[PDB]
């Protein structure tokens, strides 16, 4: 009884979430994404003479 | 008795709520998004010693300073930049699973098969590194642990339960539980307010640290979650299992956005590691290599394949300068 | 090009000595499983044998070192730190023959038995099956049928045919017998030799490493 | 000298050429493997009797294109005098280095197989660095006096320049110095073989014991005798005529012994030299391209 | 931690004589040992060293011969035997305890030392300020002028500031200008470039009195400062 009471319970918690547009989602990733693409030394490369590993 | 159809009415009702919000796909918006193309990486330096398989290895808060375990019971202290060994603790349980660094570089945690995980002070006035603590408790194997504090840490079971442990003290403050599996991963935001957990039941939990509830449970996965990393920003995470598939979850969103699978992969991933912009999502294989994939528009940029073994774990400096990958074959190799 | 890095290289470099050093000396020593479908037949060879979780009991026989790991306090999914023993000398699985008629115990050890056989990482691993109880076993076969548990047995009570049966049925488990080598034996409370057995049992996964290595095979 | 085979310049050209062909392909392929394989943490006393085995065989190769020319043409040699006392010099020293390297591999075959307790808890790098240095170093001291003794000779012909200048063989009437290295190497390897014979019968005893109780590794065990078998079968048939046929025509033709049949023996002289180089390429393909690994990786890059 | 220094006294000059410091606290065998003497009224001077486990000895060109350092792991002892003592070898030699690592603080602990009276290229570390007398409740500075460049090319500048209280040994008061050991207050702060350097205090203390010794760790050849005398 105890079991199916904190399953629904914690079911109606996670209902009780806010809801939002993956669109907006999407948009604040990319603009995160663009935002640091300049500080990636991955993402961009990165001349030896700055590099800490020769 | 009808407890059970109010379970499937909220689950239907949340259902319907994720797909209200389903308007397009991350492809949809990432389409005016130019490739990253090729990406190349070179092993700069590769860290040899270990005579076992390399488990766990986890980054410091100076880009240098990283603890790497083994099954032959050592814990060695790597200095990036010159590939030196810094201190090598002798561990009594040799099956090691999970490995932490403090964020001060203090303290780093060790568990495994034994059930406890044994705090080891690095700052101390001897010259060699003690026990501090041994955190005991758990009825199952230690999956990964990560430190919040000086005097906090987080810790996950094969239990279905994490355990958030005050050290000074030595006992449970928190007892996160709701999970139906062993939990396999840990991945804590940057704000250490909150943190996700990917356990073996396909669906990955947060949780916070204060309250001690589960505020949302990602599900889409089709079996054991084995690798889970936050999102730089901290509103994201992404999420490896066995079904040879990533997904990145958003919990604004509170749904799957984008997938990352080739038709070629067939093995599960092993560790899941961001960059510094999170464009580049890196990922451990059994395939004996890693690969990096774009995490905005799908599609895999280059491969790290440079071990013999499967790729144990991935790391990422804070500084996004270099990735430190283990394998079981001994070897340590930093990537750049 | 260094002005105090050179205590630290030297630092490095005997620590990296004391690693190798540690690594040959634990590169001697025998590495064993024990597994098995209950406690009844595990601490009993655990306490036959010489001198929380996982329990490590290391002994000694005849200058050979051997370091038994039970696991059997790990209740969590086994396929996730079975992975860890791939390079475990051998599996000493224990099924206790008087367990038949204790209910369907037999039938999870077999499972148990099948499942850690035709495994990824024990495909050649070798296996030492310890059928203990053997005094309880051939005391309750009189009054307990077998066919209880085998519905297929069509023979006699008898314990040097029940227990033959009981040893080609869990011997016929492994799909792929070629690669692998399974040690049956039947013991008890006062046996004092699975001791030698285990050691002939390691003894011939030495000599068939020896020869690998040797350049043979 | 006076007795010279003529077939040998028709024969020993192309069955040289084709053994260091195969010969060089197998030992390029056997380092390689060796080296992008077997990193420092997996070097053992017997890896490094067989890489050291490698680079002899590698060295004799090298070294038979120098006798590859001289018996084409005519015996004559026309490259300078010294190299010629160098290639004579690197030939013996690969061929005899080569043989205690498969001497001293099969002693550890031996010692592993019955003691297999007393050799798997043991470290063997060191006894094996040393075995090596200290063969080396004695090959290439004994050898360095022939090096430094002029072995050319003037032996006429029927040509109005007849004056062919030989290079490491048809030596003038008797030289104590090659009558004595040529006895000791005779016993020397007789010795080394007998140990070998030795080994080799005691692992296949050991083998073929066939235990009272049921045989464990089956088709470990046929395989690793079939190994030893088609080993030791080669060593023979390769070595044992070269140093029967060896001391007897020594005798001849340095006119200590000038017994009958010394045609015969001549004869059965020039392809007992043949099977050595026979032999230089057979032992890298029989060791390591047949162990564990070498098929496993041919299967990987054909499938 | 504990160093407890014997073999002191009076030694007559010519003659041989062995000096024992014990160690107890800590792991003996994985530090590093030094040897720094201070005559009467005098600063201070590198002896010998030896490293973690006896892998690397050095010793000092002013002495180099006479001097003979040893170390005892089984028993955690280091030995040192002194032969054909002249009429400058009368001071009193402290054993100081170091270690050397990413982060590491050598010079940590230095020993009580012991007293010896006899009867009868380097890298010159510049002090000028020899004593300045201050008042509590203000800022003191001190300077040290450097020979040589002790920037090194990866970065770190070795230069160690320690401070010696009349009576007591001395201490580690602050380990390469920018990192301060685990035990002084937040009160000595350092900043140095190329050959300059500047120890700043903001707030004078009793404990602060002392004589306050720059030695450089660029190269092994160690030389220490003149020293600089403070009141309360
Ligand atoms: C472990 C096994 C044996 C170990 C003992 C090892 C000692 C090494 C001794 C080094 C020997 C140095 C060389 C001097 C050895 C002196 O060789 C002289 C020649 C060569 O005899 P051959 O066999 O006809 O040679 C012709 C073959 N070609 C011409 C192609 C070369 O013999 C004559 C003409 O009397």
């Amino acid at each position: 009884i105890a079991q199916a009471r904190k399953l629904v319970e914690q079911l109606k918690m996670e209902a009780n979430i806010d809801r939002i547009k993956v669109s907006k989602a999407a948009a604040d990733l990319m603009a995160y994404c663009e935002a640091h693409a300049k500080e990636d030394p991955l993402l961009t490369p990165v001349p030896a003479s700055e590099n800490p590993f020769r | 008795d009808q407890l059970r159809q109010e379970a499937e009415q909220l689950k239907n009702q949340i259902r319907d709520a994720r797909k209200a919000c389903a308007d397009a796909t991350l492809s949809q918006i990432t389409n005016n998004i130019d490739p990253v193309g090729r990406i190349q990486m070179r092993t700069r330096r590769t860290l040899r010693g270990h005579l076992a398989k390399i488990y766990a290895m986890h980054w410091g808060t100076d880009s240098r300073l990283l603890v790497s375990a083994s099954q032959d019971g050592k814990l060695i202290i790597w200095d990036s930049y010159t590939t030196n060994k810094v201190h090598a603790i002798p561990l009594r349980s040799s099956w090691v699973m999970t490995c932490a660094y403090a964020p001060s570089g203090n303290y780093v945690a060790c568990g495994g098969l034994d059930n406890i995980c044994s705090i080891y002070n690095l700052k101390t006035r001897e010259g060699n590194v003690r026990v501090s603590r041994e955190l005991a408790g758990h009825t199952g194997y230690l999956s990964c642990c990560r430190f919040l504090d000086d005097n906090q840490i987080v810790t996950s079971s094969g239990d279905t339960t994490c355990a958030l442990w005050d050290i000074e003290t030595g006992q449970q403050t928190t007892t996160f539980t709701g999970h139906t599996g062993d939990v396999m991963s840990l991945s804590l935001a940057p704000d250490t307010r909150l943190f996700v957990s990917g356990a073996c039941d396909a669906s990955a939990k947060l949780w916070d640290v204060r309250e001690g509830m589960c505020r949302q449970t990602f599900t889409g996965h089709e079996s054991d979650i084995n690798a889970i990393c936050f999102f730089p920003n901290g509103n994201a995470f992404a999420t490896g299992s066995d079904d040879a598939t990533c997904r990145l979850f958003d919990l604004r969103a509170d749904q799957e956005l984008m997938t990352y699978s080739h038709d070629n992969i067939i093995c599960g991933i092993t560790s899941v590691s961001f960059s510094k912009s999170g464009r580049l999502l890196l990922a451990g294989y059994d395939d004996f290599n890693c690969n990096v994939w774009d995490a905005l528009k799908a599609d895999r940029a280059g491969v790290l394949a440079g071990h013999d073994n499967r790729v144990s774990c991935l790391g990422v400096t804070d500084d996004g300068m270099a990735v430190a990958t283990g394998s079981w074959d001994s070897f340590l190799k930093i990537w750049n | 090009l260094s002005a105090e890095d050179k205590a630290a290289v030297e630092r490095s470099k005997m620590i990296d000595r004391n690693l190798r050093e540690d690594g040959e000396k634990a590169a001697r020593e025998v590495k064993l499983l024990l597994l098995g479908a209950g406690e009844s037949g595990k601490s009993t060879i655990v306490k036959q044998m010489k001198i929380t979780g996982i329990v490590e009991t290391h002994f000694t026989f005849k200058d050979l070192h051997f370091k038994m790991f039970d696991v059997g306090a790990q209740r969590s999914e086994r396929k996730k730190w079975i992975h860890c023993f791939e390079g475990v000398t051998a599996i000493i699985f224990c099924v206790a023959l008087s367990d038949y008629d204790l209910v369907n115990r037999m039938h999870e050890s077999m499972k148990l038995f099948d499942s850690i056989c035709n495994n990824k990482w024990f495909t050649d691993t070798s296996i030492i099956l310890f059928l203990n109880k053997k005094d309880l076993f051939e005391e309750k076969i009189k009054k307990s049928p077998l066919t209880i548990c085998y519905p297929e047995y069509a023979g006699s009570n008898t314990y040097e045919e029940a227990a033959a049966y009981i040893q080609c049925q869990f011997e016929d488990l492994n799909k792929r017998k070629d690669t692998k080598e399974i040690y049956t034996h039947f013991t008890c409370s006062t046996d004092t030799k699975n001791v030698q057995f285990v050691f002939d049992a390691v003894t011939d996964v030495i000599i068939k490493n020896n020869l690998k290595d040797c350049g043979l095979f | 000298s006076h007795m010279d085979s003529e077939f040998r310049y028709t024969l020993f050209p192309i069955v040289y050429s084709i053994i260091f062909v195969l010969g060089v392909i197998a030992n390029g392929y056997v380092l390689w493997v060796f080296a992008r394989l077997y990193p420092c943490k997996k070097f053992n006393e017997i890896k490094i009797f067989m890489v050291n085995l490698t680079m002899a065989d590698m060295l004799f190769l090298i070294t038979l294109p120098l006798w590859i020319v001289y018996y084409q043409n005519q015996g004559n040699w026309i490259l300078p005098k010294f190299l010629c006392n160098v290639a004579g010099c690197l030939f013996f020293i690969n061929t005899y280095c080569s043989v205690a390297f498969l001497g001293v591999i099969t002693y550890n075959r031996f010692q592993a197989v019955t003691r297999p307790i007393k050799t798997a808890q043991a470290n063997t790098r060191k006894r094996g660095i040393s075995l090596s240095l200290v063969i080396w170093v004695a090959i290439v001291g004994a050898a360095s006096y022939f090096l430094i003794l002029d072995s050319t000779n003037t032996v006429p012909d029927s040509a109005g320049s007849g004056n062919v200048t030989r290079c490491f063989e048809h030596y003038e009437k008797g030289s104590v110095p090659v009558l004595i290295i040529h006895i000791f190497i005779v016993f020397s390897f007789f010795l080394v073989f007998l140990i070998i014979l030795f080994c080799n019968l005691v692992i296949i005893r050991t083998l073929l014991m066939q235990p009272v109780q049921q045989q464990r590794n089956a088709e470990v065990k046929r395989r690793a005798l079939w190994m030893v078998c088609t080993v030791l079968a080669v060593f023979i048939i390769c070595f044992v005529p070269h140093h029967v046929v060896q001391l007897p025509w020594t005798l001849a033709e340095l006119g200590f012994q000038d017994s009958k049949f010394h045609q015969a023996i001549n004869d059965a002289h020039q392809v007992t030299l043949c099977l050595l180089s026979t032999n230089c390429v057979l032992d890298p393909v029989i060791y390591c391209f047949l162990t564990k690994k070498f098929r496993k990786h041919l299967t990987e890059k054909f499938y | 931690v504990q160093l407890v220094e014997s073999g002191g006294g009076l030694v007559q000059p010519g003659g041989s004589r062995k000096l024992s410091c014990s160690a107890s606290g800590f792991a003996f065998s994985s530090f590093g040992m030094h040897w720094v003497r201070q005559a009467p009224e005098k600063g201070l001077e590198w002896v010998a060293y030896i490293s973690s486990g006896s892998g690397t000895i050095y010793y000092a060109d002013t002495v180099k011969g006479r001097f003979t350092i040893s170390r005892d792991d089984p028993k955690n002892t280091l030995f040192l035997q002194m032969t054909s003592l002249r009429s400058e070898d009368t001071a009193m030699y402290y054993c100081v305890r170091s270690i050397y690592y990413y982060g590491s603080s050598p010079f940590d602990f230095w020993g009580q030392g012991t007293t010896l009276t006899v009867s009868a290229a380097d890298i010159v570390m510049t002090q000028a300020t020899s004593s300045v007398p201050v008042t509590p409740g203000e800022s003191v500075s001190i300077s040290c002028r450097s020979s040589k460049s002790l920037l090194h090319s990866n970065g770190n500048t070795y230069l160690y500031w320690f401070l010696q209280r009349p009576g007591q040994s001395p201490q580690l008061l602050i380990y390469r200008m920018s990192n301060l050991a685990s035990g002084v207050p937040d009160r000595f702060s350092g900043s140095g470039s190329g050959t300059a350097f500047t120890l700043t205090i903001s707030r004078l203390e009793a404990e602060d009195v002392g004589v306050y010794y720059c030695m450089q760790h660029l190269e092994y050849p160690l030389t220490f400062g003149a020293g600089t005398k403070l009141e309360l």
